[PDB]
This record gives C-alpha cells, structure tokens and sequence, in this order.
C-alpha cells in the first residue's frame, strides 16, 4: 500500500519565474535548489 | 624492536624559556579538543551528523617546590600593567634511558592563575606553588 | 547566519531562515432528490 | 447534489437510432476526467494550460519524491478544469516491480458524496 | 552448550583505521540513547505517554600508553584546517581462546579532545594518553 | 504462621518479552511517583496543602552480562527508523525456594539507552551491558 515505501528523499526547493499576462499558474522553472541538509522542524 | 621503549608518567622535562621561571616539576591537563557542531536532519532518524568546526586547547597547570626564585613568578605575572611578554615553553616525557618519547611545545604562554603555598603546621608536606599556563598552540 | 568562515574568506557554514506566503491560486475556470423524509 | 449535465462521450457511438449518442450522470464525469488527464498540456495551441503535465515526470527516479509531486500535479489540474468533482486522495503505487507508477484518483460528486475511483478502461 | 562462553572485559581489540592511529587500548562510553518526549495525556491520570524520537550515539573515550606514535594523532586533530578524513573504527570484545563475541564497528570518527599524559614526578604509573571519538552509526 | 523471609535481594527474575531480548540479570530503579501541588494557604500559618496530581513512572536500568545475544537489542533499538514494538515485560522477586513474593509486570516497553561494555585491559571483571526502559504503567 506504498508507492516508493522504502527510500530517503531530500527536501528540494523549486523556483519559477513570475506570471507574465492573464495567468495564475507560475512559469517555466529556472533553477532548482537542492537541500543540504533537510529542515529539523517546519513551522506553518 | 628491541623489546620496543614504552613511555612512562615519571621521567619528563619541564621548562619554561624567556623571563627566568627555570624548570617546573609536575604538568597537568595538557589537552587539545575540538568543538563539534551537533546538527538534526529531520527526514532521517536514527543518528545526528557530526560535523567539525574549529579547535580549543586548555590551559595547563604546572606545580614546582617553592623555591627563593619564586619571585620571578610574581615579577612575570604583575607585568601585565607594563607589558607582558610571551615566551615558549616545552613539555617532554621521557623514558629512564633519558632519551625522547614525543616533545611538545607552547607556541605562546601566558599566565592565568598563581595558587600559592598551602601553608599548614601538621600537615607534613612541601609547598608547592601552582603556576597556571594558557595557550596558543602546538609547534613543529 | 555565516559561522566557521573557512581560511582565505570562503565561509563554510551557513543558516539562513526563510519566510514563505501562500499564494492563492483562485479562478478555478443543484439537482436534488426527493427522499421518502 | 450537484448538477451533472449532459453532453457528448469521448470514444462516441451512432447510438440506437442514428445521430450521436449522449451521456450523462456519474458515468460522464469519467468521460470529462478522460479526457482532462490523457492529453498533454500544449495539445490545443488555443488553451495550453488545458491538460495535466504527467509527462514531465517521466523517466524520474522511483522515489516518494516523484510520488510526491505527480499528487501535485493531479490535484490542481483535476481542480482547475473540472469543477464539479470534489476528488479524494490520489494513490501512487508501483505494483509489478519498480518499474511503472500507477495512480489512483478517488473522487465524487459534490453533495452526492458516492465515493469512486476512474479506472480509464482501454 | 559446551559450558558457554561468556563475554568478559580484560579481552579485546581496539583499533581505528585510516591514519595511522594503531590499535588503542581501552573503550569507555560506548551507548546509544534514544531520546522520548513525554505527553502527559490530560484527559486521564496514572502515566505520562512515552514516544520515541531519533537516536543519538555518544561519544567513546579511547586510551592508550603513550608511544612516539602519538604524533600520528596530533597531525590527524590539526588537519581540521585542512580537512579531516574519516576511517572507520571497530571495537569488539573477545574471551581468553582469542574467538569473537560480538564486533562493533564505527561508521565514521571525528577527533574530539586529546587529553595529554599526566606528567607526575611521585605517582608511579604509565603515561595514558586519551583520544576522544566523535560517532555516527553502527556498521552492519 | 511459618517464617514467610522477604524478597533477599539475590533471587529474583527478570525478562522481556516480544523481540528474543532473552532473560535479564540486574534491576535498579523501578520506582513510581506523584507530582504533589503545594498551595499555599493565605490565611492560614501552620502547613501547606498538598494535594495529588497525576502518577509517574521511573525508567529502568536492566543490566545483564555481555553474551553474543546482544545482536538482538542493538537490532531492536534501532527498528525505530522502521517501527518499533512495545512488547510487555516482567519484574519478580522471590526467596531461596523458588516461589513468588511480588510478581510487577511492565505493560509497555521502550528502550531509552543502551550502556555497553566498558572494556579495560587492568581490571578484571565481565562485561556488564546496560540496557535502559522506558515505562509504560503496571500490569494486573
């Protein structure tokens, strides 16, 4: 009942560039930024 | 091997060089430690990375029998209002033949404390004045 | 945060915070049955 | 509880008596995921946006993370596009070895609260 | 059961890899502590819930007699400057026949302090210095 | 009235259930408390009300001698990165003749830290390794 179930996976962050006209969906990517190290606790 | 040359905890030598502290009798905590930077991944239990940064030496207590020159000692340490100077100093263990086991050095000293004589009437001892050390280093 | 600056001035450890906002994403673009109750 | 509508049906038929058959109720919202989810994006120069962006996930690594971001990816464009369906989690399971990912979109109709999964029958 | 073979401490081999540190001494600290955080459910009274949450390893303090290759050990702590390689240690004990017990092993080391020999005139001993290891999972 | 003798403090048993951990051979700790409140009464000089708050349970530090089954708890401890098993264990007192004087019963087991052995070349003694436990409440 799992997809990859048994792996490690770190954290990315993924940039884009900003709409340009009428849309709402963020661009084409323009770099994407892997994790060193992932977060100890995230705060939302 | 010639039965090899194991070092010992009673031969040594004990010096200080520049302002005329002479030789000293018995050192203590000569040590080097490393201060280590404790860091959590969240995604991955079961250890902590260890990751190094920097390094710290401690200071260094070294004892001799009071003897009239110790007021050289004292000169030394209340120069500090004056200007004060760094010598280096060297600590080496010995085996019985006198040859050498591992010579260290102190790059730069620097007084930190001066436990004086504990003067008591019963106690049947020898005064033994205390002349802490700080640090800058190893040589080579 | 820039810690541990590494010899000739490359630092060599560094913690940054970050603060994100939600952007929202709107503009996505009644029949009923009678019941014995 | 929501209104369904009625239209055509993506593999369309003569029908009974000639013409185009039509479809309506719970079986042609399958038809209107059937289509949103199998055509790429850029398939029709008038609306680019239209279609969801599987594809742009092939060939990655089987991991959670792939995983992760094909839910992504389903979530918004079954939302964005098809309005009348309320969707309840989407499962990534490899099954016959790590090789393929499969996945499997529970929804429902709002209100009428029918639990259901598309299959994509051939 | 051939009258067992219980473990004991007095046999053993201590070693570490990579610089050429040798074979040391004597093992101390050797643990691995879970650290649990306690809700106390406030609903019902009698315990507090305990959870599980990452595994940490502590630190190994590993002595031997000081020999004239304890330069090996100051060049390994003071190439933190210009980066330190991490062997992988092994600490195993083992009964009078010289057969196994149960080997451990450190998947990877990290100099941590470096406590001297203690220079005594009076005391009659061996000079102990003490290495300090930084540690990270078990080999398996 | 025959001569009941208590629990000596030589005889007992100790086990763990579930994850093979076998038969234990030392107990320290086992202990229960209350967080007493203490308000102060304004009016009033003389005492200071105590009144109870929820219970609390000690952890337990199991020791045993170093045998090759030692394999099993390091396993068991660090399967918390997979899932970890509480399973229940046992804590008993008896006298000389075998029968039961107070029978205590874990009803869910963590573990917290595991002390290994501390292996020294000089002292002549057998490896005692320390498993710690994490409480969970008293069976019935």
């Amino acid at each position: 009942s799992k997809g990859a179930g048994k792996s490690l996976v770190r954290a990315n962050l993924a940039i884009h560039e900003p709409p340009t006209g009428k849309s709402t969906s963020p661009g084409g990517l323009i770099k994407r930024f892997p994790f060193e190290f992932n977060p100890a606790q995230l705060s939302i | 091997m010639t039965r090899k040359d194991p070092g010992s905890s009673i031969w040594f030598s004990l010096a200080i060089d520049g302002e005329s502290l002479g030789y000293f009798n018995g050192c203590e905590g000569l040590s080097t430690q490393v201060e280590v930077e404790q860091r959590q991944e969240g995604g991955n239990n079961g250890f902590v990375w260890q990751l190094p940064t920097r390094v710290t030496y401690s200071n260094i207590r070294l004892t001799r029998p009071l003897t009239p020159d110790t007021a050289k000692v004292a000169k030394w340490i209340s120069s500090v209002q004056t200007g004060i100077q760094r010598p280096t100093a060297q600590i080496s263990a010995l085996r019985a033949d006198g040859s050498l086991v591992a010579r260290w050095g102190l790059i730069d000293v620097l007084p930190v404390s001066w436990q004086g004589p504990s003067l008591d009437p019963g106690s049947a001892s020898v005064a033994n004045e205390v002349l802490e050390i700080a640090h800058h280093g190893f040589t080579d | 945060q820039y810690t541990l600056f590494g010899t000739a001035g490359v630092p060599i450890r560094a913690t940054c915070q970050m603060g994100l906002v939600e952007i929202p994403g709107p503009t996505p673009n009644r029949v009923h049955r009678v019941v014995a109750g | 509880e929501q209104f369904v509508g009625s239209g055509w049906s993506f593999p369309l038929r003569i029908g009974p008596t000639g013409g185009i058959a039509l479809v309506s109720g719970e079986q042609e919202v399958e038809e209107a995921m059937r289509l949103i989810l199998a055509t790429a994006p850029g398939e029709r120069p008038m609306r680019p946006e239209f279609g969801c962006a599987i594809h742009d996930l092939v060939f990655a690594p089987v991991n959670e993370q792939t995983a992760g971001r094909i839910q992504h990816e389903v979530y918004v464009t079954l939302d964005r596009w098809e309005p009348r369906i309320e969707v309840h989690d989407v499962d990534v399971t490899t099954g016959e070895e790590q090789n393929v990912l499969f996945i499997d979109v529970r929804y429902s109709i709002r209100g009428t609260n029918n639990p259901r999964s598309l299959v994509f029958p051939f």
